[PDB]
C-alpha cells in the first residue's frame, strides 16, 4: 500500500522537502513532476500516478507561523508537490492547543489522500522532537492517528535534538514527546543533531551552517531507509517487513543509523560491513548490547561474496548481541539507481536496535529532572497554566519514560524473558 | 614461499592469536570451519590481499606430525599444516614430493614462531619478582631468536636466490626440475631437519622451554591471585637447559654454512670455552 | 542461437522466469496474495479458474510487472492442482506459465514438473512469513488499546517472545533461500549460458541450474527428512495463528464490556476477575508447553542437519544459530 | 596489532609531529592523509583506515597551556591527523598536579582509540625528561596506563635532557621521571641532545639552530626503530618481540642508539656493521660491556654476505661487551621503501642494551645530591610545597635510581644470578 508522510514544523518541513527532492533527481522525475525524457523502479509506494503524468508525492505539509513554509512555495518543485494541501509557538502545550482547533481539516486532508489512493499501509512523519510548534502539534496528531487508523503503523523519523544543549523548556518539550512517542507509535528512527554536527566537522570543515549542510546527512539516511521498498527486490518487499526484525518487543522501538561511506562522494562486501560496524560511521551520539542488526547494501557487489560475508564478520565478532533467545545480523543487497553519479559504486546503510540509545533519553529526562526541581522554566505562561494546571502530565510522562529507561537495561540482563 | 616459508609474517602476527586460543584445544575437539574460516578472515586482514593465487591456501593436518616423519591428539600450534591447490598445467613441476616437504618446512619453522612469542608473552606478564626466572628465560630466548636469524638469514633467502637465479637460465622443463627439487633438498639438508638422529635434541630444548613458559606464567598468575616452590624449578631448569644448549652446540662442532651456527651462538665470546668434549 | 535468441526469444523467457514462476518479483505476488486471502481460504472445491484469471490480470496492471513485454505478460496461467479431497484454496494453487513452439526444447515437460516443486515450497513459505508478519500486525495493533489494563502484560510478555523468536528463524531461512539458493545458482547458470556457442551447452547446463535448486532447497528424495521436520516448524506457525486470536476475543472481549459496565454506571467485572485469575494459569501453562514444543523440534532440527555433503547446509546451519543462543544449551 | 602512541608536552609534540610526517612520505600517504596516486606494505599497526582510504595516524596529542599546539594545527597535515583528540608551569611538581584535573577527559580519549582499534598491541610515548609540564604529567599518564592496561607496554622514545647543564631544576624533575620510569615503563629507549648536537656539529656546521636540526636525527632513529614492523619481514613483525631481546632484566630497560650513514645523504654488510660499532657512528654521550645488541638494516644487502659479516665482527671484535650471559648480538635485514631517495643504497642501525647509559643517569644524580644538599632550588613555590611538603619522593626516587645505578654495575660484575 502507498505511505503517506506527514511532513510538520519548520524542521520537519526542510528535512521533508529534502528528501522529496532527493528522490526527484533519484528516480525519473523532473521539478515539475513529470516523467524525465532521459528514463525499473516501483514508485507507486511514494509517489500517486497523476493523468498529467506529474509524480505527485503523497505528502502532507502542515505550516503553523509558517516562514519556511512560504521559501518551500517559491521554488523549482512548487508544481513538483501540488496536492494543494497546505494549512494554516516554541512551547509544547502551545503548539499541542493550536493543533486541536484545526484537527478536523487537517484529518480531512489526511482523509483525502486516503480515499485517493488504492490503499494506505502506513504513516511516516518528518517529527522534530522538542521542535517549538513541530512537539506538541506532532504528539498530538500522533496521538489521533492511531485511533482512527487502529490497523494502520505509524513510524517516526525523530531527529532527537543533542546540540550540546536556545530552548530553556525543550526538556520538558522534548519529555512530553517522548510519552506520547513511547505508547503511540510503532516505529520510530532516531538521529541527532550533535552525532551529525561531529560528522559534518569529521567529513568536512563546516561548523556555523550546522544545520543547511546537516539536512543533506539526514537526507542520504532517509531516502537510503527506504532504498528496498522504493526499488523491488526477492525480500523486505514491504514496509512491515523491514520494521518486524528492527523492533523486536513492542515497547523498545528506536532504531540507530550509520553509513558506511559517509564520504560516499572497487570495495568488497567484507569490507563494507566491517567499516559500518566501527563507531565513526554510526551517527548516533554496566554492559550494554545491540538486541538485533540488519544492514542493507546498493551498489557492484558480488551477490556470490554475501553467502560467505556474513561469517567474516561472525569470526571478527566485532558485535556483542541480546543474551535472551535468538538475534543475529541481517544482510541485505539492493540495486543503485542509474541517472546520479556511482561514486563509491558500492556503499551501505544499517538500522539497528541498540540499547546505548536509552542513555540519549536519559540525558534529557536528567536535564528535566536537575531543570524541574528548580521550577526555573515551568513557562506558567497562561497558555501553559490553563492547558496545564496540575503540571502532572510531565510527572506521567517522566514515570513512562523512566519505565522505557529501565526496560533498557532489563534487555541488557539474561532474564527479560521475566516481565520487564 | 609467501606462505609456506613466512616472508609475510604480517600475515601470521593477525592469524596466530585470532587461532590460538582454539589451536591450544586438542583434536576431534577442532572444527575445521572454525579455523579455515579464521585463516580466510585472517588472509583479508593481513597487507597480503594482492596476490592472485592467495585463495589456494587450506587448512589440513598432518597425521603424526613430525612421528610419521622418518601425541596425535596433541593439537595448535603441534597440529597445524597449510596445504596449497594446483591445477594440470603446473601440478607437473609443484606435485607431492615437492608439497610434501615444503609443508614439513612450514611447520618446524612454525614452532619457533610459536614459542618465541609464548617466552615473549610470560616476559610480559612480570613486566618481589625474584631474578629466578629472568635468568633461564633470558637464556632460552636469547638461543631461540638467533636460531631463527640463522634459519631464515643463514639457509632460506639464500638458497632461494639460487633457485630464482638457475631457472632464469634453465632451457628445459626436466632441468626446471632439476633445479626446483635441488632448492628444496639443498634448505631441508642445510637446515637442522637433515640430522642423522634429527635434532630430537632441539626438540627436547623445545619441551622445556614450553613447560618453563607454562608455570612460569602460571606461578606469577598464581602469587597475583615463594622460592621454596619456583626458585626450585628456576635451579632445576635453567640447569636442565645449559646441560641441552652445550650438548647442541658440541654436538654440532663434530660437523667439520657449517660453524656459521656455532660461532653465531656464542658470539663475543659467551660459552665459547665452558668444557672440551673427551 | 543467433535466431532463436531473437525470433524465439529463449532469453527474455528464462530472464522472466525467475521473476515470476520463482517469485523473482516478489511485489506481484505480495499483491497476489493480498487480494486472493478470500478466495484461498474458501474451500476452493466451490471454486474455479475463471475467478483467478481475472483477479490475477487486475494484480499484474497493480504492480510494475505490466511494465514489460506483452507477450511474456500474456502466456502465465493460473493452474489448478488435483482437487485433494476437504481442502483449502492455499494447499491446491500454482502458476504454470504454459510455453510451446521452438523454446520448448531448451524448457521440455521434465522442466516444468521440477519448476512447480519449487513453487509448492515457495508458496508455503512466502506465506507462512506473511502469516507471521500479520502476527506481529497484531500484536503490535492489539497492544497499542490496552495501555491502561496492568494484569495482561505478563502473558501478553510470553506471547510476544517466542513470537519474535519465530521471526528470528523463519525471516533467516527466507534470506538463505534469497542468496544461498536462488542468487548464486542463477549466476552460475547466466554465465556458462551466455559465454556457450552449441546450443547443447543451454541445455546440458540449465538442466544443472535446476537440478541443484532441488538439493540446495530440501526437495530431493533425500532431503525430504530434513522437509518432514521442517513441515512441524511450517505447522507451529499457524498454530500460534489459531492459539493467540482464540486469547485476544476472549481477553479483549472484556475490556469491550468493562466500558460498557462504566456506560451502566454514567461485583459483575468482579467475577470477571474471577475468571481471569483462574484464566491466566491455563493460558501461561498451554503457552509454556508451545515454547517447549517448539524448541524440542528447532533444536532437533539444528542437530538433524549434521553434515551429509555440506555444499548448502553449513551456511543455513550457522544462519539459524548465530550468536549462540542454540548450542548453549538454548 | 595496533599500537597507539600518547606524544604529549611541546618538546614531545614536535618529535611525534615530525615522526608521522617522517611515514608520511615514506609511506603512501599525503598531507591530507589520502593513498598516494603515485603508490606491500604493514600500515595496519601505525594508521587508521578510514572507509575512503584516510589513513590516519592513532595520534594522541596533549597540550597544556599551549603554543606549538596551536603551529601544529597550522599545518598543511592538520587534516592527516585528525582522530579529533586535542586537550586544553615548568615544574614537575606543576605538571604532575595539571595532569590529575583533566585526568579523566585525556583517559577517555585512550579509551575511545582502543574501542576504535580492532586490537591495541602497545602506546609510545613522546616527551622530553624535565621536559617542563611534559615531564610530571607525563609520568603520571605512565602510572595511570599500567593499572587500566597492564597488559598494554608502554615505550616512550625519552628526550633525555643533556645540554652540558635554562633550567635549575632541571635535576630535580628528572631524578622523578626516572624513579617512575623504571618501575611503571615496560622498556625505554634513550635519546641525547648533547650527543645529537656533538653529531650534528660533526656532519653539519650547525650549532646555534641545534633544536630544530636535531629533530630530523631523533626522527630517522624513530622511523628506523619501527620498520621492521612497519614492511613486513621474516622476524621482528610484533613490538614485544623486537623489544625483549634488547632488555635482558626487566630493571635495565633502557636502549642505546647508533646509525651506519649518519650521512645517509656500494656498501657490503661487512662494511655496514663494523661502521656501526665504532663510537662516533653511537649517539649517545671498572670495566663496563653491553649487556647484549642487535643489528638493524635496510638497503641492497646480499644474502651470503651477512653470514660471513657476522662472522666478521666475531673475529674483528671491534665492540667489546661481557655479561656473564650469552646475549652476544643479532642481525636483521628489511627493505628500504621506493619512492623516497635510496641514497645509500644500503642504510641501518642498531640498538644496544649498554651499562655506559648508568653514567649518563648518574650525572643528573650528581647534579640533584650536589644541589639537594644546597636545597638552592626547592622552587618551594606553593605548588610544589603543597603538592609535597615531606619532599621525601625525590629521596624514594634517589634511592630506586641508586638500586639501578647499582644494578647496572652488578650486571658488569660475573654474579648476576645472585642479587646485584
Ligand atoms: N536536522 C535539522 N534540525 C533542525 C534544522 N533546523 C532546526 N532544527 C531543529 O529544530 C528544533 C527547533 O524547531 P524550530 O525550528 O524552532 O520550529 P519552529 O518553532 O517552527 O521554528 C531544534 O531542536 C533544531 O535542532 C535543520 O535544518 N536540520
Ligand atoms: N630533541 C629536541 N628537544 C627539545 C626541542 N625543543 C626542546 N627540547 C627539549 O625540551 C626540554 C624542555 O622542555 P620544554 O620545551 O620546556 O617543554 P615546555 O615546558 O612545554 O616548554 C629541554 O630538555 C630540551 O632539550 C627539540 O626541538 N628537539
Amino acid at each position: 500500500r502507498e505511505i503517506i508522510t506527514l511532513q510538520l514544523g519548520q524542521c520537519g518541513n526542510q528535512i521533508g522537502f529534502e528528501f522529496w527532492k532527493q528522490l526527484c533527481a533519484e528516480h525519473g522525475i523532473s521539478p515539475e513532476g513529470i516523467v524525465e525524457e532521459f528514463a525499473t523502479d516501483r514508485k507507486d509506494v511514494f509517489f500517486y500516478q497523476a493523468d498529467d503524468e506529474h509524480y505527485i508525492p503523497r505528502a502532507v505539509l502542515l505550516d503553523l507561523e509558517p516562514r519556511v513554509i512560504h521559501s518551500i512555495l517559491n521554488s523549482p518543485y512548487a508544481k513538483l508537490y501540488n496536492p494543494e494541501n497546505i494549512y494554516l509557538g516554541n512551547n509544547w502545550a502551545s503548539g499541542f492547543s493550536q493543533g486541536e482547533k484545526i484537527h478536523e481539516d487537517i484529518f480531512d486532508i489526511i482523509d483525502r489522500e486516503a480515499d485517493g489512493s488504492d490503499s494506505l499501509e502506513g504513516f511516516v512523519l518528518c517529527h522534530s522532537i522538542a521542535g517549538g510548534t513541530g512537539s506538541g502539534l506532532g504528539s498530538y496528531l500522533l496521538e489521533r492517528l492511531n485511533d482512527r487508523y487502529p490497523k494502520k503503523l505509524v513510524q517516526t523519523y525523530s531527529v532527537f535534538p543533542n546540540q550540546d544543549e536556545d530552548v530553556v523548556v525543550q526538556p520538558y518539550n522534548s519529555l512530553l514527546t517522548l510519552k506520547r512517542l513511547t505508547q503511540n507509535a510503532d516505529c520510530v528512527v532516531v538521529l541527532d543533531n550533535t552525532a551529525l554536527n561531529r560528522i559534518a566537522t569529521d567529513r568536512l570543515h563546516i561548523q556555523n551552517p550546522s544545520f543547511s549542510q546537516i539536512n543533506q546527512l539526514v537526507s542520504t539516511i532517509m531516502s537510503a531507509s527506504t532504498t528496498t521498498l522504493r526499488y523491488p527486490g526477492y525480500m523486505n518487499n514491504d514496509l512491515i517487513g523491514l520494521i518486524a526484525s528492527l523492533i523486536p518487543t513492542p515497547r523498545l522501538h528506536f532504531l540507530m543509523t550509520g553509513y558506511t561511506p559517509l564520504t560516499t562522494d572497487k570495495t568488497t562486501v567484507l569490507d563494507v560491513m566491517r567499516r559500518l560496524l566501527q563507531p565513526k560511521n554510526v551517527m548516533v551520539s554496566t554492559n550494554h548490547c545491540y538486541i538485533a542488526i540488519l544492514n542493507i547494501i546498493q551498489g557492484e557487489v558480488d551477490p556470490t561474496q554475501v553467502h560467505k560475508s556474513l561469517q567474516r564478520i561472525r569470526e571478527r565478532k566485532l558485535a556483542n548481541f541480546i543474551p535472551w533467545g535468538p538475534a543475529s545480523i541481517q544482510v541485505a543487497l539492493s540495486r543503485k539507481s542509474p541517472y546520479l553519479p556511482s561514486a563509491h559504486r558500492v556503499s551501505g546503510l544499517m538500522m539497528a536496535n541498540h540499547t546505548s540509545i536509552s542513555s540519549l533519553f536519559e540525558r534529557t529526562c536528567r536535564q528535566y529532572d536537575k531543570l524541574r526541581k528548580r521550577e526555573a522554566f515551568l513557562e506558567q505562561f497562561r497558555k501553559e497554566d490553563m492547558f496545564k494546571d496540575n503540571f502532572d502530565e510531565m510527572d506521567t510522562s517522566r514515570e513512562i519514560v523512566q519505565q522505557l529507561i529501565d526496560e533498557y537495561h532489563a534487555a541488557t540482563r539474561p532474564d527479560y524473558i521475566s516481565w520487564g | 614461499k609467501r606462505y609456506f616459508l613466512m616472508d609475510q609474517g604480517d600475515f601470521f602476527v593477525h592469524f596466530m592469536d585470532l587461532a590460538e586460543e582454539e589451536l591450544r584445544k586438542p583434536v576431534e575437539d577442532i572444527t575445521p570451519p572454525r579455523l579455515e574460516a579464521l585463516l580466510e578472515l585472517a588472509l583479508r586482514m593481513s597487507t597480503a590481499n594482492t596476490d592472485p593465487f592467495k585463495d589456494d591456501l587450506k587448512i589440513d593436518l598432518m597425521p603424526h606430525d613430525l612421528i610419521t616423519q622418518l601425541e596425535l591428539a596433541l593439537s595448535g600450534l603441534e597440529a597445524f599444516s597449510f596445504d596449497y591447490i594446483v591445477k594440470w598445467p603446473l601440478s607437473l613441476i609443484i606435485n607431492r614430493k615437492a608439497l610434501t616437504r615444503y609443508q614439513m618446512l612450514f611447520r618446524h619453522m612454525f614452532y619457533c614462531k610459536h614459542v618465541e612469542r609464548q617466552l615473549c608473552s610470560v616476559w610480559i606478564s612480570n613486566k618481589q619478582w625474584f631474578a629466578g626466572a629472568f635468568t633461564l628465560r633470558q637464556r632460552m630466548l636469547n638461543f631461540v631468536q638467533n636460531i631463527q636469524y640463522y634459519m631464515m638469514f643463514e639457509v632460506m633467502e639464500p638458497t632461494w636466490h639460487i633457485l630464482e637465479k638457475n631457472l632464469k637460465s634453465a632451457s628445459n622443463i626436466d632441468d626446471v626440475l632439476g633445479h626446483h627439487t635441488g632448492f628444496l633438498d639443498t634448505c631441508l639438508k642445510d637446515c637442522m631437519l637433515t640430522n642423522p638422529e634429527l635434532l630430537k635434541v632441539f626438540s627436547k630444548l623445545m619441551s622445556v622451554c614450553v613447560m618453563f613458559t607454562n608455570c612460569m606464567q602460571k606461578f606469577t598468575q598464581s602469587m597475583k591471585l615463594l622460592v621454596s616452590g619456583f626458585e626450585a624449578t628456576i635451579n632445576k631448569f635453567d640447569k636442565n637447559f645449559s646441560a641441552h644448549l652445550l650438548d647442541l652446540l658440541a654436538r654440532l662442532s663434530i660437523y667439520s654454512g657449517m660453524a656459521s651456527v656455532i660461532s653465531r651462538l656464542d658470539f663475543n665470546g659467551f660459552y665459547t670455552e665452558r668444557l672440551e668434549r673427551l | 542461437l543467433d535466431v532463436l535468441n531473437k525470433k524465439y526469444s529463449l532469453l527474455d523467457h528464462m530472464q522472466a522466469m525467475r521473476r515470476y514462476l520463482l517469485l523473482g518479483q516478489g511485489d506481484f505476488i505480495r499483491h497476489l496474495m493480498d487480494l486472493l486471502k478470500p478466495e484461498l481460504v474458501r474451500p476452493a472445491t466451490t471454486l474455479y479458474q475463471h475467478n483467478l484469471t481475472g483477479i490475477l490480470e487486475t494484480a499484474v496492471r497493480a504492480t510494475n510487472a505490466q511494465f514489460d513485454s506483452p507477450e511474456i505478460l500474456r502466456r502465465l496461467d493460473v493452474r489448478l492442482l488435483e482437487v485433494s479431497p476437504g481442502d483449502t484454496g492455499w494447499d491446491v494453487f500454482s502458476l504454470d506459465y504454459h510455453v510451446d513452439g521452438p523454446i520448448a526444447t531448451v524448457f521440455t515437460r521434465e522442466c516444468m514438473s521440477h519448476y512447480l516443486r519449487v513453487f509448492n515450497f515457495l508458496w508455503r513459505a512466502k506465506r507462512m512469513e506473511y502469516i507471521l508478519t500479520d502476527i506481529r500486525k497484531g500484536h503490535m495493533c492489539n497492544a497499542k488499546l490496552l495501555r491502561n489494563m496492568p494484569e495482561f502484560s505478563g502473558v501478553l510478555h510470553q506471547c510476544h517472545i517466542l513470537a519474535s523468536e519465530m521471526v528470528h528463524f523463519i525471516h533467516q531461512m527466507q534470506y538463505y533461500i534469497t542468496f544461498e539458493v536462488l542468487e548464486c545458482s542463477w549466476d552460475e547458470l547466466w554465465n556458462k549460458v551466455q559465454q556457450a556457442q552449441d546450443l547443447d551447452h543451454i541445455i546440458a547446463a540449465h538442466e544443472v541450474f535446476l537440478d541443484t535448486i532441488i538439493s540446495r532447497c530440501l526437495l530431493d528424495s533425500d532431503s525430504r527428512a530434513l522437509l518432514n521436520q521442517l513441515r512441524a516448524v511450517f505447522d507451529q506457525i499457524i498454530e500460534l495463528q489459531n492459539a493467540q486470536d482464540a486469547i485476544y476475543r476472549a481477553a479483549l472481549e472484556e475490556l469491550q464490556r468493562r466500558l460498557q459496565f462504566e456506560e451502566k454506571k454514567k461485583e459483575e467485572e468482579n467475577k470477571r476477575i474471577g475468571e481471569f485469575k483462574e484464566s491466566i494459569p491455563k493460558m501461561c501453562s498451554q503457552l509454556r508447553i508451545l515454547t517447549h514444543f517448539y524448541q524440542g523440534i528447532v533444536q532437533q532440527f539444528l542437530v538433524l542437519l549434521t553434515t551429509s555433503s555440506d555444499e548448502s547446509l553449513r551456511f543455513l546451519s550457522f544462519r539459524l544459530d548465530f550468536n549462540e543462543h542454540y548450542k548453549a544449551r538454548e
